[PDB]
């Protein structure tokens, strides 16, 4: 199905993106994450509809802390303000 | 940086195919390269499998990230000499990278 | 250094924490592709003209990467998951399982 | 077209090789190549017909010395023994 959705992008822009927007048939997203140095960063873009359940949902405990949020109305990812998961204490998980 | 297509010109003298291929002298092949991060954006054309494998990698790094590879290719014609030394025209599939994705 | 082939991978939804939105199945064999794409690329690696050409360029010019071991044939699996509305639907998910690999 | 040719293999065998043989619609091959410590190894196997001309023809000055040879008769690559470029 044809892309009907316009999103902001940042960090995950396609190489032909105009003004930091992209189009899609799935969802707009925003993600907050630590890099491998432990510095926090913010990105956004477009996510195709196939496989979006897996990506918008995510796993709760990847190597690096992150939180991705998704929406489906034009440019909606400008209102997404995701939050780093709380930190776990203890020498285990 | 992230999966995308890059320029790559293959000159047939540089590979020494310069004496079995009569034309062209070379061509733009392009190539694919770059990261397949989480999440995989729309323009990376990923499969469900690769979306899933990306997520597993983030949890178990003994499992590779998806790989940036050509997801669309096109053909080119070449004129060339054969075993029986015949200067034949032949069309060659999958020669040029039209687009890249994470698979 | 071992060559491009398919490898076992079982994805357990409870272990990746998707057991709250996927009612069935509990997990599946997804497999994965990994291994070297050397020169020459042997018959069973199902290369493309391009991957072959680029394996040659690689060895003159190492700044050009080798071709990559990826899935060349995938198949589907059905799942039972949740609705926004709290309602289980059933969908066939394409390209979920690796059936074959190749250097691309 | 279907595989119709039977070749020997070594180093480049498929996991399902039968007594170190493989089948193909292209060519049998054998290759010799020298590492950077000066030592040499021999490998052999099956090459699919599509793309085979790029592979069977012998480029000059790779990052290393190697010589590859191809043939199209049954187990023919048992007879091949390439020699490094002077």
């Amino acid at each position: 199905t044809l892309p009907f959705l316009k999103c902001y992008c940042s960090g995950h822009c396609p190489d032909d993106a105009i003004n930091n927007t992209c189009i899609t048939n799935g969802h707009c997203f925003a993600i907050i994450e630590e890099d491998d140095q432990g510095e926090t960063t913010l990105a956004s873009g477009c996510m195709k509809y196939e496989g979006s359940d897996f990506q918008c949902r995510d796993t709760p405990i990847p190597h690096q802390r992150r939180s991705i949020e998704c929406c489906r109305t034009n440019l909606c990812n400008q209102y997404l303000q995701p939050t780093l998961p709380p930190v776990v204490i203890g020498p285990f998980f | 940086s992230s999966c995308k297509r890059h320029p790559l010109y293959v000159d047939f003298s540089d590979v020494g195919w310069n004496d079995w291929i009569v034309a062209p002298p070379g061509y733009h092949a392009f190539y694919c390269h770059g990261e397949c991060p989480f999440p995989l954006a729309d323009h990376l054309n990923s499969t469900n499998h690769a979306i899933v494998q990306t997520l597993v990698n983030s949890v178990n790094s003994k499992i590779p990230k998806a790989c940036c590879v050509p997801t669309e290719l096109s053909a080119i014609s070449m004129l060339y000499l054969d075993e029986n030394e015949k200067v034949v025209l032949k069309n060659y599939q999958d020669m040029v990278v039209e687009g890249c994705g994470c698979r």
